[PDB]
């Protein structure tokens, strides 16, 4: 249940994807389908487009701005991995989160 | 939504009972997570249904409480518990997260 | 209510034409002077690798299925007095059917138009053998009222069904306005002698485990065994209430020693 | 985890086209010669088609264990038919990621012979009931594939079909294009008598 | 088989003991230590006796070596 933060989060598709940041919600990308529906502020700004067969969730910061600095946590949810029932289940495990500079 | 927790720094002695009580804007109906995070390190578990332990938390820390309002109690402060701790909600779509607590020696 | 089924039952287990030879074969058959059921209204029964059907332009088709939900896949056979609907759409369930019955088709897969089935009886065999759902088919027209005519018929092929669905129980469909009378047989592994007459039709059969004369008619190879003592096979007690045994230690062997390693050594 | 289905029946079948397109990763024969099965005839048909993974190629044979011969597509040990498979990177992919195919992986028994199964209820990861909706160690039983044109060979998609014949008493419907010249009669010949070749 | 107490000796570096031709005879549990001797079930042959069906159908069944007590009746030398 080992989550790798290298920007993309290794995982290590049974339960689900979330990500964070450091303390706000970046909007809850699915493994099993297509990326769905995001945070309110989170949407277009703010793209994954994640890659399997590593599991490991891609993050595209779009439109880089000036206060950006901060740490992104990869958070594994509880259960729940399906289509297009949006859950609620969070967060169950995390990593050690990527620092990024700007 | 937005998270208002009471307490926001304490400190006390080892072995004593701490209590933080967190509310939400509404009625947040019992969808509710207490975290802890200890300083440089991503946060942790401690209770899913504001009501339920997690896998291999040690048992001083309980949660009460419904409706908005939620309570988390440690029975014996322990050193290492030395964080800060944040009340989160599942009921609304954004799960937020609040200006949390710090618990010192 | 039971019934004796006294010599129903057999069909050709293979399509190919011999006469005058008494064959032997080995496959699911129902079992000679078995009895069966007398339903008489529909009530949903267990598969058990095949059954045999009778039933005297009243009755209707069938359903099939695991659980007969529209949770998992099911198979409809319906008939609207000319052509017969067959499909595997995934449909619901209606306990008491009549089209009441073909409601929903979610998830549907197969669907096909046939010729109609058409004081007389009509009998069926159902196989659900490796993905492929053998239906045997045979008319007769005959005049009892209480039971199964005695007599004998043989039952021809007439179709198979690419379905690749785990079969388990069916309820009869019947189209309503004391109810008719049809019969349900369950299939087994039997070895049965089939003698070809001249023309080429089954004529005559003999069930190799029901009575050890049917044994000696059997391995003999011939339906008319002359005086004398023969040997028809070898008898064990069959094994019962079967035992297993092993040491009563319980410690998990080096494994995590061996493979989670790093410091592996030369080959 | 819903590999389609079709009836060949009625047509002349010309497999050389097939055997010698060239452009076949995979492409063997069970029961049968791949060359001389051109010239002989068949019942019926039934093709069957689906996508899948590199790893999960070999596993389309009779008398094999894993994901795809225990919970997805299981071809039974007396097989008659046989199985091609090519690439397909190109046209099953897109840039980012490709959603659209799923596979089974959690089933409570395998699954006999050319069984297809498509429900959709959860499964019991756990033991106590969830209830036929998603909870703690209840999982979905369709996972996934994800197609991006940039996964190594192990993880493209491999088109497949099986060419599952029977090959049987029944009147042929489905063989090669013969002459199919006429007969003679009162002299013994050598014929191939719709198969049942003999003098 | 049938597991019926080893009333023969053993010692005590013996497992198990085999009569012939691979038939193990008795095996000792590899628990408490009991020595049992283990037969194979008991089975022998099946003959019949019919008058020729055209005459009659009715046949007697013969029992080939066993004392008969297993699945009129009567106890030949042979059988029952
Ligand atoms: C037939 O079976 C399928 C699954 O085997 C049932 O699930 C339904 O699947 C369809 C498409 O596979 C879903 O519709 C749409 O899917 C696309 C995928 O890109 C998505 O973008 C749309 O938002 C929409 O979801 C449908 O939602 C899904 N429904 C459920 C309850 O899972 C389907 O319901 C079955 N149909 C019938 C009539 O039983
Ligand atoms: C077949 O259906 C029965 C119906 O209860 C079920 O118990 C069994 O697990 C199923 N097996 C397979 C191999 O589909
Ligand atoms: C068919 O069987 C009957 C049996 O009585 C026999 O008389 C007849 O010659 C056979 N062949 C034909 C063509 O009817
Ligand atoms: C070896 O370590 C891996 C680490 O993921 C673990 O999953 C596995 O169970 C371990 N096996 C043994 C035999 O120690
Ligand atoms: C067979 O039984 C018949 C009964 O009709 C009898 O007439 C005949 O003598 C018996 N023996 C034979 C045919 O060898
Ligand atoms: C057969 O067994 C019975 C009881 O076990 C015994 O009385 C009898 O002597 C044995 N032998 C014969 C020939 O009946």
């Amino acid at each position: 249940v080992q989550l790798v933060q290298s920007v993309s989060c290794k995982a290590s598709t049974s339960y689900a994807m979330n990500w964070v940041r450091q303390l706000e919600w970046m909007g809850w990308i699915n493994t099993n389908t297509g990326n769905p529906t995001y945070a309110q502020g989170f949407t277009g700004r703010f793209v994954f487009s994640l890659d399997t067969s590593v599991s490991t969730a891609y993050l595209q910061i779009s439109s880089l701005k000036a206060e950006d600095t901060a740490v992104y946590y990869c958070a594994r949810p509880q259960g729940g991995s399906s289509w297009y029932r949006d859950y609620y289940y969070g967060m169950d495990v995390w990593g050690q989160g990527t620092t990024v500079t700007v | 939504i937005q998270m208002t927790q009471s307490p926001s720094t304490l400190s006390a002695s080892v072995g004593d009972r701490v209590t933080i009580t967190c509310r939400a804007s509404q009625s947040i109906s019992s969808w509710l997570a207490w975290y802890q995070q200890k300083p440089g390190k991503a946060p942790k578990l401690l209770i899913y249904k504001a009501s339920s332990l997690e896998s291999g938390v040690p048992s001083r820390f309980s949660g009460s409480g419904s409706g908005t309002e939620f309570t988390l109690t440690i029975s014996s402060l322990q050193p290492d518990d030395f964080a800060t701790y944040y009340c989160q909600q599942y009921n609304s779509y954004p799960y937020t997260f609040g200006q949390g607590t710090k618990l010192e020696i | 209510a039971y019934t004796n089924s006294f010599t129903r039952g057999v069909y050709y287990p293979d399509k190919v034409f011999r006469s005058s030879v008494l064959h032997s074969t080995q496959d699911l058959f129902l079992p000679f002077f078995s009895n069966v059921t007398w339903f008489h209204d529909n009530p949903v029964l267990p598969f058990n690798d095949g059954v045999y059907f009778a039933s005297t332009n009243i009755i209707r088709g069938w359903i099939f299925g695991t659980t007969l939900d529209s949770k998992t896949q099911s198979l409809l056979i319906v008939n609207n007095a000319t052509n017969v609907v067959i499909k595997v759409c995934e449909f619901q369930f209606c306990n008491d059917p009549f089209f009441r019955v073909y409601s929903s088709a979610n998830n549907c897969t197969f669907e096909y138009v046939s010729q109609p089935f058409l004081k007389n009886l009509r009998e069926f065999v159902f196989k659900n053998i490796d993905g492929y759902f053998k239906i045997y088919s045979k008319h007769t027209p005959i005049n009892l009222v209480r039971d199964l005519p005695q007599g004998f018929s043989a039952l021809e092929p007439l179709v198979d069904l690419p379905i690749g669905i785990n079969i388990t129980r069916f309820q009869t469909l019947l189209a309503l306005h004391g109810a008719a009378a049809y019969y349900v047989g369950y299939l087994q592994p039997r070895t049965f002698l089939l003698k070809y007459n001249e023309n080429g039709t089954i004529t005559d059969a003999v069930d190799c485990a029901l009575d050890p004369l049917s044994e000696t008619k059997c391995t003999l190879k011939s339906f008319t065994v002359e005086k004398g003592i023969y040997q028809t096979s070898n008898f064990r007690v069959q094994p019962t209430e079967s035992i297993v045994r092993f040491p009563n230690i319980t410690n998990l062997c080096p494994f995590g020693e061996v493979f989670n390693a790093t410091r592996f050594a030369s080959v | 985890y819903a590999w389609n289905r079709k009836r060949i029946s009625n047509c002349v079948a010309d497999y050389s086209v097939l055997y010698n397109s060239a452009s076949f990763s995979t492409f063997k024969c069970y029961g049968v010669s791949p060359t001389k099965l051109n010239d002989l005839c068949f019942t019926n048909v039934y093709a069957d088609s689906f996508v899948i993974r590199g790893d999960e190629v070999r596993q389309i044979a009779p008398g094999q264990t894993g994901k795809i011969a225990d919970y997805n597509y299981k071809l039974p040990d007396d097989f008659t038919g046989c199985v091609i498979a090519w690439n397909s990177n190109n046209l099953d992919s897109k840039v980012g990621g490709n959603y659209n195919y799923l596979y089974r992986l959690f089933r409570k028994s395998n699954l006999k012979p050319f069984e297809r199964d498509i429900s959709t209820e959860i499964y019991q990861a756990g033991s106590t009931p969830c209830n036929g909706v998603e909870g703690f160690n209840c999982y979905f039983p369709l996972q996934s594939y994800g197609f991006q044109p940039t996964n190594g060979v192990g993880y493209q998609p491999y088109r497949v079909v099986v060419l599952s014949f029977e090959l049987l008493h029944a009147p042929a419907t489905v063989c090669g294009p013969k002459k199919s010249t006429n007969l003679v009669k009162n002299k013994c010949v050598n014929f191939n008598f719709n198969g049942l070749t003999g003098t | 088989g049938v597991l019926t107490e080893s009333n023969k000796k053993f010692l005590p570096f013996q497992q198990f003991g085999r009569d012939i031709a691979d038939t193990t005879d008795a095996v000792r549990d590899p628990q408490t230590l009991e020595i049992l001797d283990i037969t194979p079930c008991s089975f022998g042959g099946v003959s019949v006796i019919t008058p020729g069906t055209n005459t009659s159908n009715q046949v007697a069944v013969l029992y080939q070596d066993v004392n008969c007590t297993e699945v009129n009746v009567f106890q030949t030398r042979a059988g029952c």
